[PDB]
RNA sequence: CAGAAUGAAUCAUCGAAUCUUUGAACGCACAUUGCGCCUUUGGGUUCUACCAAAGGCAUGCCUGUUUGAGUGUCAUU
RNA sequence: AUUGGAUAUGCCAUAUAAAGCGCUUUCGAAGAGUCGAGUUGCAGCUCUAAAUGGGUGGUCAUCUAA
RNA sequence: UUGACCUCAAAUCAGGUAGGACUACGCGCUGAUAAGCGCAGGAAAAGAAAAUAACCAUGAUUCCCUCAGUAACGUGAAGCGGGAAAAGCUCAAAUUUGAAAUCUGGCAACAUUUCUUUUGUUGUCCGAGUUGUAAUUUCAA
């Protein structure tokens, strides 16, 4: 008698995984982003689906039963109880118990779910690209209903800490200014990691990406950004998390706000470059700090600039605007295409090639070979 | 084997000491159907008793490590409870036995049975 | 149908098809929607303090005493609505209550069946409102049976003299013959 | 309180109010089980007077009995006490009847509940001598049945007493 | 703990961001002025618009790891 | 009797443990002999197979927790 | 070695409290299909109370059930 | 759409609980006391008067002697008196209303033990409870 073992034993359906775990669709999709499980296709799906021929998603039983002992599943159901205690409080007009329970809103911990799925920190370094990219993704858009306004500050703090620690360790090696934005390819603790960052533009809601699924996926990426910061700052001797200057944050100093206090990397180190209010100086200062160069900026570009527009210490006062009426002597106005090529070629690129009012060359991919 | 110096080594060291003590006994019953000396039937006796010492030892290194595990706990399993008598486990405790109202607390701090005497 | 639902619609209808005595007949004619939204608006100032935040003011009262300060000498007599069946029967017999509120769904109906007769005799203006649980929400309870205002402060006395006049004029002034005839048998 | 009014009302058992609730509740009590748990006592005054405090551990049951030869109230104490093997019986009173069934309720107390056991007004029933009181005729109506009272109304000779010196 | 202590011992908490250590395709040479093919060619970085498909692309890649098989 | 000898003792006491299958007998049926289900672990170079081990699966009732159902009672500008 | 009620003594306690008895220009709540009568083998069935009332005994004495 | 509340369910949910054996002695059930049925403890039943008495009054219950083979109708008491032992009381019914003052449970600390096996205290969060949990009172008042 078939229908007891073979493929149909280890392989089981999506609906059956709802029956054997006692969850719903929105409950099942909620947890398998934090915990890594993806559908697995049999080599023969008719035998595995107990003779039927419908198109049906399939799962190992060794992971769907490994899901049973997870105490985070208890936190979700004990989040169901809370809102049916808060609505009991809010629905009976008692405002004060409605305030007293939201502070003790039950929150699970993301410690033991990052323990088992990423064993090695180097393996965690290998899978830190998409999480950091997502950390750099939602950190510049407006506040969304399903997205967390407080988590937006976490997205701002985690990416800056990733920017400050990499700049302190000079981990960034390759950088390309592609059509999408500035793709930064770094290498920390041996693992070479590439992260793509877009330009700060007037974005709009796409009305098609599930922000509910995004808020869950961002929460899975919020732990890895901090845990790596807990590891990288300990590796570099800095504070995890580093002390952040709110006054410099209110003045938009970037990595200068998050003070990294201790608890060819010199391609442009001998070049104190300044900037006007014509380009994305946030990544420009990150590229300069990763390459050892002193980064200046205009007051409109942001406060905390070590070098001003009138400062004669500007080695290469790069201006994205081709018309630089205040181009100082010794601060020749160049374009970011030369600096991007300088980050690509690893040497001091020709500022006369990609100058302000000069032809920018074709920027190839730094990761390409 | 002297049971006081069995407890001076960890649990796993009692572990590999367990089977070859059996493999001696497992081999020693083969000689009974083979036929041998009479002093090994004394060795039959003292290998079972030596089997029956380490098993006493290892079991008391599990339960005594469980008791240190279940300190301070409101609930402990059944096998570590009292086994006195069913009528003793399910009867009142002297706390609840000696619980009084507030009325019989007042009536025995202003009016207790004092000690007195007479004179014959 | 399940084993219990076919009872749950039938005891709904046997209260209708039978002869309701005039004592019980008044327990279905009930204060309306409108005038039962201002009574609970006046009461929602005089709720009893929630047991969690009575303690909150008690730790703030007992911390200054542990230093030497006090507030018992300047503590004015408190206010709230008065609830509980046995405390409100004695608040009517002593002519202390001024507005008695009777739930319309007390399960053993004998618990409140003497109250519209006691309120008629002692001269305490009364009304029968819906949903015992609605009273329960007022006083932080699951199911209340009755409430009573016995003393509002000088702030709402002028409001209370008006809202009672809505209670007599709609419940007591009306409903005067349906309480004097049998009900049910529909 | 309300229990004064609810005692004198519960005596006028045949009057129009006490008869209307009799017909109504006998209907609901009859479609329910022969023994089914209450959630509140139907007579919350008689229950309060016979011993029932409204705390955890006090369980109200109610049971119909066929009319028409042990006293019916006594069997309502026994049949509920055989349906609940843990609960200790306190009392059992009359709540309703009709031409074919008498309805009673019973007050039952959990002896294992650590709220009865911590309370010195009901702690006499945790003791093991009170095991199945309704069996031994040791309760409110099992005492009245067997003529245990005070009054001329309600082997000690059949053995010869042969002393040592006689 | 008194009434002020009811307040200030709630305030050192709720700061939980990794306070202990748990560990004890590429670009196709596409840019503003890519001359390999003639997407589009952008003369100036300020003239380059915003590629709005990145939100739908990154979400699709995120949803592929959890819903699409592998 | 042999037996080892030199903490012996079919010793005494006894507070920690062991207690086979049954039996109120309790995962199901029986008188043997079986039939199963759930979770965990291990095994033999596969948890696509197989086996084993370990922990659970009687009923009634009580207290509490979670999930619900009710053309059962109502409120929601 | 476990355990008893004590004696003395040390530290705690929280007492803004609780209790005995005078004194009352004041009040004083008391258990129901039970009691009770009729009637079949203390039970069954029919009926069904009251507040100086109700019970049992010689107008009195004595008690306070459900 | 939503939210309370009532009722009813479901859970290998959390913690508990009931059977069965002995039955000399105890208490009930029917019963030709015998047999059968049920139910407990080291004792149990009984118990602080809806009791006697007709006195100059006695004073919960139990048991022995006596009353006594007596009254009353072959059956067969009881009051009084004499002993042993003596311990009394707890609720319902009155509003804590100037404040549900009450309690189970979950978690965490502190102890503590016939005992790492026992038994609690304190803090905290639900929950029970105004259809009434504590204080007060039981007619002797």
């Amino acid at each position: 008698q078939k229908g007891k073992a073979g493929a149909a034993r280890i392989y089981i359906t999506r609906n059956q995984a709802l029956k054997k775990l006692q969850l719903t669709l929105a409950d099942f999709r909620r947890i398998c982003i934090l915990k890594g499980v993806y559908p697995r296709e049999p080599k023969n799906k008719k035998k595995a689906n107990k003779g039927s021929t419908a198109p049906v998603t399939f799962y190992y039983t060794k992971d769907i039963q490994y899901l049973l002992h997870e105490p985070i599943v208890q936190k979700f159901r004990e989040y169901k109880v809370f809102a049916r205690k808060l609505s009991k409080a809010l629905g009976k007009g008692e405002l004060e118990t409605a305030k007293r329970l939201e502070a003790r809103k039950p929150t699970y911990s993301l410690d033991h779910i990052i323990k088992e799925r990423y064993p090695t920190f180097h393996d965690a370094l290998k899978d830190i690209d998409d999480a950091l990219s997502m950390l750099f993704l939602f950190s510049t858009m407006p506040v969304t209903d399903k997205i967390g306004a407080a988590t937006v500050a976490n997205c701002e703090r985690l990416c800056a800490e990733f920017q400050h620690y990499v700049i302190r360790s000079n981990s960034l090696r390759k950088a390309f200014l592609s059509i999408k934005g500035i793709y930064y390819q770094a290498e920390i603790f041996g693992e070479q990691i590439t992260w793509i960052v877009p330009y700060k533009f007037a974005q709009s809601v796409p009305t098609d990406v599930d922000f509910r699924i995004m808020h869950t996926f961002l929460e899975f990426y919020q732990a890895l950004m901090g845990f790596v910061n807990f590891k990288l700052y300990n590796t570099l001797g800095l504070r995890y998390p580093p002390k952040i200057d709110v006054a410099k944050s209110e003045s938009a100093a970037g990595l200068a706000a998050y003070e990294l206090e201790e608890s060819n990397t010199s391609l442009f180190s001998n070049f104190t470059f300044f900037l006007s209010r014509e380009v994305p100086r946030f990544s420009l200062e990150f590229v300069i700090r990763a390459f050892g160069g002193k980064v200046g900026w205009d007051p409109i570009l942001g406060s905390g600039s070590p070098f001003s527009e009138s400062d004669p210490v500007i080695t290469h006062h790069i201006c994205d605007r081709p018309h630089i009426s205040q181009k100082y002597e010794g601060r020749i106005y160049i374009q970011p295409q030369w600096v991007y090529d300088s980050i690509n070629k690893g040497i001091l690129e020709r500022t006369d090639l990609y100058a302000c009012g000069a032809t920018l060359p074709p920027h190839l991919s730094p990761f390409v070979k | 084997l002297k049971t006081f110096e069995l407890r001076k080594q960890s649990q796993e060291n009692l572990a590999e000491q367990l089977q070859e003590l059996r493999q001696e006994l497992a081999s020693l019953r083969v000689q009974k159907i083979a036929g041998g000396s009479g002093s090994k039937l004394s060795k039959i006796k003292t290998t079972r008793k030596d089997i029956a010492r380490i098993l006493t030892v290892i079991n008391e290194s599990n339960r005594l490590a469980a008791r240190e595990a279940y300190k301070n706990k409101k609930y402990i399993p059944l096998d570590l409870r009292q086994k006195k008598t069913r009528a003793i486990r399910r009867a009142l405790t002297p706390y609840e036995q000696s619980r009084k109202t507030l009325k019989q607390i007042k009536k025995e701090r202003y009016f207790p049975l004092r000690k007195y005497a007479l004179k014959a | 149908w399940p084993e219990y639902i076919r009872l749950q619609r039938r005891r709904k209808i046997l209260n209708l098809r039978l002869k309701v005595p005039p004592a019980i007949a008044q327990f279905q004619k009930t204060l309306d929607k409108n005038t039962a939204t201002q009574v609970f608006k006046l009461l929602n100032k005089y709720r009893p303090e929630t047991a969690a935040e009575k303690k909150q003011r008690l730790v703030a009262e007992a911390e200054a005493v542990a230093n030497g300060k006090s507030a018992q000498d300047v503590s004015k007599k408190p206010y709230n609505v008065k609830y509980g069946l046995n405390h409100v029967v004695a608040l009517i017999e002593a002519k202390k209550a001024k507005l008695v509120l009777i739930a319309s769904d007390v399960d053993p109906i004998e618990l409140v069946v003497f109250l519209p007769a006691l309120c008629k005799k002692m001269g305490v203006p009364y009304a029968i409102v819906k949903n015992k649980a609605r009273l329960g929400t007022v006083i932080h309870q699951k199911t209340a049976a009755v409430l009573a205002v016995t003393e509002v402060r000088e702030e709402d006395k002028n409001e209370l003299a008006s809202i009672v006049s809505a209670v007599d004029a709609n419940f007591s002034a009306k409903y005067d013959e349906s309480r004097r005839k049998w009900g049910g048998g529909i | 309180g309300a229990y004064k009014y609810l005692e004198e009302l519960a005596k006028k058992k045949q009057s129009d109010v006490n008869l209307f609730l009799s017909r109504v509740r006998a209907w609901e009590y009859r479609q329910m089980n022969v023994i089914h748990r209450a959630s509140r006592p139907s007579r919350p005054d008689k229950a309060r007077r016979l011993g029932y405090k409204a705390k955890q551990g006090y369980v109200i049951y109610r049971i119909r009995v066929r009319r028409g030869q042990r006293s019916a109230r006594c069997t309502a104490e026994e049949r509920v006490g055989r349906y609940c093997s843990n609960l200790r019986v306190l009392n059992s009173y009359w709540v309703n009847q009709d031409a074919t069934y008498k309805f009673f309720e019973v007050i039952l107390v959990d002896p294992s509940h650590k709220a009865i056991r911590r309370d010195p007004r009901i702690n006499w029933i945790v003791n093991p001598v009170h095991k199945h009181r309704e069996s031994r005729g040791l309760t409110s109506i099992g005492k009245k049945s067997r003529g245990i009272g005070k009054g001329h109304r309600f082997l000690r000779h059949n053995t010869l007493s042969l002393r040592r010196y006689r | 703990l008194t009434s002020e202590q009811r307040a200030e011992r709630e305030r050192e908490s709720q700061s939980n961001y990794a306070d202990h250590d748990l560990w004890a395709p590429p670009s196709h040479e596409e840019s503003y002025n890519p001359p390999e093919e003639y997407p589009k060619k952008y003369k100036s970085l300020r003239v380059v618009p915003a590629y709005s498909n990145l939100i739908k692309e990154k979400f699709e890649r995120c949803l592929d790891l959890y819903l699409a098989p592998r």
